[PDB]
């Protein structure tokens, strides 16, 4: 649903790169310079922002139970 | 019959990185070095969660899950606190854990970002990487989260949110003198960054009366633990584990 | 002529003696479907596409690009009548996910179309709401690396079911025989593949008789008691257990007494300690009293549970080494997956083989690659050709070390990222 | 005029425009709907 | 009987997949034919 | 059950399987316990 | 049956879809039978009327 | 219990390049469980103390069994020139007395077979002594893969420009050669061979042509991989898959049958809506004239999943009357 | 359920011991010390100092299974020599190396700071 | 000539069905029939 | 015992022998109020 | 008469052992 911490190979924090990440694609960079402007140099850590479907903004749609 | 003395050449040192260079050492002590930097350096992190009220999306382990895995800046209390096992308090106590809450609640109409900020910490030295934020959960008008945890000592051994490198990088031999990889065409094979070979050779040539020495670490960190002291530390935990066995070998042989 | 109910038809283009009738200026007006109103239906009526069926469609003379086919040469057919759209939409819904499906032997594009409907994933976005039995979602999906075109619009980049593995093609210490793998221990810790497993137990206080009327209230030890069994302290005094305690095997869930009263309270499935996640209730259609309890299961990988990839086998995972333990490249870039060699010859997938090729260049590159089916526009040497620009070998493979004793493997391994699937059958399902 | 190059992704958006007006339920929704009415 | 399925709710995909299937009868029709095979005429119209 | 724990012989104490019995799954097999779940 | 012409669901918006607890991605397709989601699978037979 | 995961490996290990060093060594004799607490003398003691594979393995074979295979790729024209009891590529193996003497092993020398040393061994040493054979080859040669890895990528799917060349020429030829056939068909120049038909003497011709494609390009991708291969270290030792599974993989997929005979004319005299009516061709009746690697044009891919249904239901058919024969004779 | 909880791949229990030591009867002057709760960390360092001294004719290491946590560390040394020493002086020779290692990385740093 | 082999044939021997499917007959010949193909 | 109505969120005290209804929504869905027993779990 | 378990590799084992978990003995 949301960013994991924590590429799941190395072990690098990129939980906090999430909005940095879509920050940096809505001021028009490539996704490949997007990345590399977040410092993510190995290519198991660049598919866990590459490849991350957000969910937890579609289930923010739904109105809480109270 | 004897120890080795091997020699440390520092090429890099920034506040997450060390590229270092060890020779003259054994291929399996610098592998247990390595293994060590993983594994068995002890660091701080959140262990124990109580969630008061979750109105959030995910449910309660979710979240427990990602404060597990949120670093906590354990630089010089990790060789203070005790292992809970140790530790002669009930179930927690000031000296082998320190204590988090969160209490955040989404009033506004815009969504709120619960990150690593809300995590308040009792103790002012650990706390989060804060010193951007770690994305806990996303809420929403009406939403709230309010929790309880406690972070421990241990070490990416037992579980790998105590692990604190983030990926240690470890190479011998870059240009291929003892013939441990045989390439089949030696060509088509990117050289290391260590090479000392120019462009047109491809490959060192074969060296008989070699065996590994120079090995080239790249020991990154999550932030938690400040690359040289996680280098630090893994060798005065080998050289512990090690002096540990001994005493239990001298007390068995007699 | 027929007009019938249950003709079977697809839409073709049009090919008026030997050129499309679909000009430019359709694209154009349908690249701005929006604010313009022009649709398919103005595609359809403007006569540039029909739809043909399967009757219909002995009487015509398909071609299958207009790029190649109606293009002078030394003539094959110069009486065309059609056009496919494109090639692959010969491809259902669960064969649109496969990629590079030209290089999977069928029983493989079988199978996988088989097991793309066992993957967990998200199912639907308000799972929140909907007490199902039987719901499993992953915790971290992620789209795929190497993905279809025809992916777009079966909705995969936002139900997607399954994570993009490091994988390993690597004997390493046996565990991986025929079809096991052998699992990063870390990365199950840092949430690979991790899960979630929802279960509903519905009752109703139904009064149907006179007597021997059904009741919701806490049986234990309060009144006229029955066959009370083990253990029947977190319910709550209405006879519910209340959202948020920690259900244990042989434990009641809803205390009904059938009425001097028996007891017919509801214990969970046999066993899985779960958290009871929400409590429901309302009234049926006969108005009677109505209760769905909803309890929540997590379920982090394990040594029996079977993961799949998009090209059709799959594998129980033998042994879960940690990150120490596990063969790492020059870089610290520990697979997350281990899988055998001896797996990939006997079953024609160089999909896979591909698959994995062409997602090293899209982590890399930072895009995501076209497995597309029948492409031309993407060769096995085109992938490598950008694969040895970003430093790696060509060929995908890549110097790995042991581990255990730190020592290069003589033979470099193929290593790279492949989108694997948690098939829902696990283990947590047998031992309960 | 003709598309000779730029054929993939007018292929593409062909497709795209069939799947926004349609779907892919389209044949229980339009079975059903004839029925009922 | 066999008509008026459960809908598949394990995935996305599962759903997608069991809204758009067909079923080739072995009634007595199933008995004269080969239905199990894979027919030219399924080209774009069944998915192989 | 405080008072009837004790054994003399020729009773039949109904253990549990441990390392070393002999199972069938049509050939036999030593069990070996194991730590995990399959 | 689920998002046809008759569901209360038919031309709603993706927000009003949410407001309803329903998803914008379900397919529809499907009938509400006794709480059960049924899917009328389409039997295929032989065709009438020709020789 | 030898799974391809120990047989591919034991056809690597006993290779005659298999050195190992003295740690890895004393590695591998920790595994060992039925060892004596000696350690071999080297084959090579100077330079470098250096064991071989052969010695290795040669400590796991029980007893003092003889025995006298012969691998997989030996050339027949040896025994019979000199180099007989010399082998210039390690083919022949002789395990005398309880030792490998020379030649590689595989599943022909470590299957259950006739000759097959573990069969050897269970007739002469016994029979828990050939367990204990069968899981010290397979610890050590974990053991010993864990130093040497084993791999299957890209580039072992691929071959040279060579073969590339030499696969589309044997492809180009077998379209004319059809091609020329049909046109003989169409002239009436083709007389029916004695027996079945003019349209069945047409269909062997064809078929005759296009079986003797695909093998020939299978045998000459074959010939072509090279020894740093994997899967060739796969096929010799026939531990995984079979060598036409390789070819398809690397040279051509072949004719697609659908009950014996090449794809019907389905449509209205024509197997799909895009060919012409009455074509004979090779492509149009299902001939797959590309790899796996090289990837099936549309209509090769359908041809594929029609002639690929008939093992999909021919499985469950045999399955299910195989089931009945055993249950009838037990 | 049949999940071992993590903390015994290296926590021993009671009455395990850590270490013991079995003659090996096979061939003369060898030993085997079984560690408990240890891994390839500890078992590879303690194999490659062995096989530097020179009366040692044999020091190998194994992991039986890999779900147990423990070696096996089988020693054999010269008839002048035992293998409890030989493993004594491994252990001490490891510390010493290890020692001189963080007093160079020490440096090393104090250096690289431009201390 | 086209002969059952294989499960079909080895049912319809485990059954002594007395009409095989494909009930063939082979014929040798013995005197100078047998090299001489126009008196085969 | 406080049930929340799956519409206009507002708690009300439904006690048993009294059909399940949403005071001023007239809603007849109703959600259990998560428990204010302790659970606790090991982020991990 | 066991609850039908996985069966995964281990070759760990003597090929005349099997492994049972902790809940299934
Ligand atoms: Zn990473
Ligand atoms: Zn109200």
């Amino acid at each position: 649903m949301i960013i994991p911490v924590r590429c799941f190979t190395c072990g690098k924090i990129v939980g906090n790169k999430w909005e940095a990440y879509l920050g940096l694609l809505q001021a028009e960079y490539t996704e490949g310079d997007a990345l590399d402007a977040l410092g993510l140099k190995r290519y198991c850590c660049r598919r866990m922002l590459l490849a991350h479907v957000d969910l937890i903004e579609k289930l923010l749609n739904y109105a809480p139970l109270e | 019959p004897y120890a080795n003395q091997p020699t440390v050449r520092i090429t890099e040192l920034t506040d997450e990185n060390v590229k270092f260079i060890i020779e003259n050492t054994d291929l399996a002590v610098a592998n247990s070095i390595r293994r060590v930097f993983i594994a068995e350096v002890p660091i701080i992190a959140i262990d124990w969660v109580q969630i008061d009220a979750n109105s959030s999306v995910l449910h309660d382990e979710f979240i427990a899950h990602r404060l597990g895995l949120i670093p906590l800046t354990s630089d010089d209390i990790v060789d203070k606190l005790q292992y809970s096992r140790d530790c002669t308090c009930e179930e927690f106590c000031p000296e082998c854990s320190v204590e988090f809450t969160l209490d955040v609640r989404c009033n506004e109409d815009q969504t709120r970002h619960v990150t690593s900020r809300d995590l308040i910490s009792n103790s002012p030295r650990v706390i989060p990487v804060t010193s951007d934020d770690i994305l806990i959960v996303k809420l929403r008008k009406g939403q709230e989260l309010r929790l309880r945890a406690y972070a421990k000592k241990g070490f990416g051994k037992e579980h790998a949110k105590w692990n604190p490198t983030a990926g240690v990088a470890f190479e011998y031999d870059p240009d291929n003198a003892l013939r441990h990889t045989v390439y089949p065409k030696p060509e088509e094979w990117p050289k290391s960054e260590y090479s000392e070979l120019d462009e047109d050779e491809s490959q060192a040539p074969y060296d008989p009366n070699g065996k590994p020495e120079r090995f080239y670490y790249n020991v990154e960190s999550c932030g938690s633990l400040r690359p040289e002291t996680i280098v630090l530390s893994a060798l005065s935990g080998l050289k512990k584990k090690l002096s540990d066995l001994q005493t239990q070998l001298s007390h068995e042989i007699q | 002529i027929y007009t019938d109910a249950g003709r079977i038809c697809r839409p073709l283009l049009i090919v008026e003696k030997q050129k499309l009738l679909l000009k430019k200026r359709h694209i154009d007006q349908l690249k701005e479907r929006e604010y313009n109103n022009y649709s398919w239906q103005d595609l359809v009526a403007s006569g540039v596409v029909e739809y043909i069926d399967t009757l219909e469609e002995e009487t015509v003379m398909l071609a299958m690009t207009p790029d190649d086919l109606q293009e002078k040469e030394v003539a094959y057919c110069s009486t065309y009548t059609h056009c496919e759209i494109h090639p692959s939409m010969i491809l259902g819904v669960c064969a649109s996910i496969i990629p590079f499906p030209d290089h999977n032997q069928s029983p493989r594009n079988t199978y996988q179309s088989a097991m793309g409907k066992q993957a967990m994933g998200v199912y639907i976005t308000n799972f929140h709401v909907r007490m199902d039995t039987l719901a499993h979602v992953l915790y971290y999906p992620q789209k795929p690396l190497v993905t279809t075109r025809s992916m777009e619009y079966l909705r995969f980049r936002e139900l997607p079911a399954g994570i993009n593995s490091i994988v390993a093609i690597a004997s390493y210490t046996g565990y991986n025989q025929e079809d096991s793998v052998i699992m990063n221990r870390s990365a199950v810790d840092r949430g690979f593949f991790r899960s979630v497993f929802y279960r509903s137990y519905k009752e109703q206080e139904s009064k149907k008789g006179f007597d021997q009327e059904e009741v919701f209230e806490k049986p234990t030890r309060e009144t006229c008691q029955g066959m009370r069994h083990a253990i029947y302290d977190k319910l709550d005094d209405d006879g519910l257990i209340a959202p948020g305690v920690r259900v244990s095997g042989d434990d009641v869930i809803i205390g009904k007494t059938v009425t001097t009263k028996r007891d017919c309270s509801t214990f969970l499935r046999t066993s899985e300690t779960g958290i009871v996640d929400q409590v429901m209730v309302t009234l049926n259609q006969e108005g009677y009293k109505f209760c769905k309890i909803r309890v929540r299961s997590v379920r982090i990988p394990q040594i029996g549970d079977k993961f799949a990839s998009r090209h059709g086998q799959k594998g129980t995972c033998g042994i879960q080494y940690r990150q120490e333990d596990m063969p790492f490249t020059c870089e610290g870039i520990t697979p997350d997956i281990i899988i055998n060699p001896h797996a990939i010859p006997s079953r024609m997938t160089i999909g896979h083989l591909i698959e994995c090729l062409q997602g090293k260049v899209s982590a890399n590159k930072g895009e995501i690659g076209d497995a597309t089916p029948f492409n031309d526009a993407v060769n096995v040497q085109k992938i490598s050709n950008l694969l040895s620009d970003y430093g790696y070998h060509l060929r995908g493979n890549e110097v790995l070390y042991n581990g255990f004793t730190g020592r290069k493997i003589t033979s470099q391994i193929f290593i790279g990222p492949t989108y694997y699937q948690r098939l829902k059958h696990m283990v947590d399902d047998k031992i309960h | 005029e003709i598309t000779p190059d730029l054929w993939q992704e007018a292929c593409w958006i062909v497709i795209s425009s069939y799947f926004d007006e349609k779907g892919l339920v389209r044949q229980q929704l339009d079975s059903f709907d004839e029925f009922i009415q | 009987a066999g008509v008026s399925q459960v809908l598949n709710r394990l995935t996305f995909a599962s759903t997608l997949s069991h809204l758009r299937r067909l079923n080739s009868p072995i009634g007595r029709d199933g008995k004269l034919a080969k239905p199990r095979q894979l027919h030219n005429t399924l080209w774009g119209m069944v998915c192989p | 059950k405080p008072s009837d724990l004790h054994l003399q012989t020729g009773y039949k104490v109904e253990r549990h399987m441990c390392d070393g019995d002999i199972v069938i799954f049509m050939m036999g097999h030593r069990v070996r316990i194991l730590p995990w779940s399959t | 049956m689920l998002r046809s012409t008759y569901c209360l669901l038919n031309g709603l918006t993706d927000r009003d879809l949410c407001e309803l607890n329903e998803c914008p991605l379900d397919p529809g397709g499907y009938f509400i039978i006794n709480g059960s989601e049924k899917v009328l699978i389409a039997q295929e037979k032989m065709a009438t009327n020709t020789v | 219990g030898i799974v391809q995961d120990t047989l591919t490996a034991v056809r690597k290990f006993t290779k005659r390049d298999v050195f190992l060093e003295r740690g890895e060594v004393m590695n591998l004799l920790m595994f060992l469980s039925t060892w004596d607490g000696k350690v071999p003398q080297p084959a090579i003691l100077k330079p470098r103390p250096l064991w071989t594979g052969k010695q290795i393995f040669s400590l796991i074979i029980p007893g003092h069994i003889n025995c006298i295979r012969t691998h997989s790729t030996h050339p027949d024209d040896e025994d019979s020139g000199p180099y007989k009891h010399i082998s210039p590529g390690d083919t022949k193996v002789v395990v005398e007395n309880g030792e490998l003497i020379m030649g590689i092993l595989c599943k022909k020398s470590l299957g259950t077979s006739a000759g097959s040393l573990v069969h050897i061994s269970y007739l002469e040493m016994g029979h828990d002594i050939t367990r204990l054979f069968y899981s010290n080859i397979q610890t050590v040669i974990n053991n010993w893969l864990l130093i040497e890895g084993h791999t299957i990528g890209i580039g072992d799917s691929i071959a040279d420009s060579k073969t590339y060349q030499d696969i589309q020429n044997t492809i180009k030829k077998a379209k004319q050669d059809v091609i020329e056939v049909i046109e003989k068909a169409h002239n009436n120049e083709l007389e029916p061979t004695p027996g079945n038909t003019l349209r069945q003497t047409f269909e062997n011709q064809v078929n005759r042509i296009l079986n003797d494609a695909r093998d020939k390009t299978g045998s000459s991708a074959q010939k072509s991989l090279s020894e740093y291969n994997n899967f060739k270290s796969m096929v010799v030792s026939g531990a995984k898959g079979s060598k036409i599974n390789i070819s398809q993989v690397i040279a051509v997929v072949g004719q697609q049958n659908v009950e014996g005979k090449r794809i019907p004319f389905g449509f209205k005299h024509r197997t799909l809506p895009h060919f012409i009516k009455d074509d004979y061709g090779p492509e149009s009746r299902g001939f797959v004239e590309n790899s796996y690697l090289a990837g099936l044009t549309p209509t090769e891919f359908f041809f594929h999943a029609m002639g690929g249904r008939e093992g999909l239901i021919d499985t469950a058919v045999k399955t299910a009357e195989t089931g009945y024969i055993q249950r009838r004779l037990i | 359920m049949n999940a071992p909880p993590a903390f015994e791949s290296f926590l021993l229990f009671e009455g395990e011991k850590k270490i013991t030591i079995n003659k090996d009867t096979k061939v003369p002057n060898a030993c085997l010390f079984t560690i408990n709760k240890e891994d390839h960390t500890l078992g590879n360092i303690i194999k490659s100092q062995l096989l530097k001294d020179p009366q040692v004719l044999f020091a190998g290491y194994k992991v039986p299974h890999p779900l147990e946590h423990k070696i096996i560390i089988r020693v054999q040394t010269t008839p002048d020599y035992s293998p409890q020493e030989a493993f004594t002086n491994a252990i001490t020779d490891l510390i010493s190396e290890l020692s001189l290692l963080e007093e160079r990385f020490r440096v090393a740093i104090k250096d690289k700071q431009e201390g | 000539k086209n002969v059952t082999l294989g499960v079909p044939r080895l049912k319809e021997l485990i059954n002594i069905s007395k009409k095989p499917k494909t009930p063939s007959l082979t014929v040798f010949l013995l005197g100078q029939s047998a090299r001489d193909a126009e008196r085969a | 015992m406080i049930y929340i109505c799956g519409e206009c969120h507002t708690e009300n005290e439904i006690k048993s022998r009294d059909p399940i209804r949403c005071r001023e929504c007239g809603y007849r869905i109703m959600y259990k109020k998560r428990t204010k027993r302790l659970v606790v779990f090991d982020a991990r | 008469f066991s609850a039908r378990t996985v069966i995964t590799p281990d070759p760990n084992l003597s090929i005349d052992q099997v492994g049972v978990p902790r809940s299934i003995a």
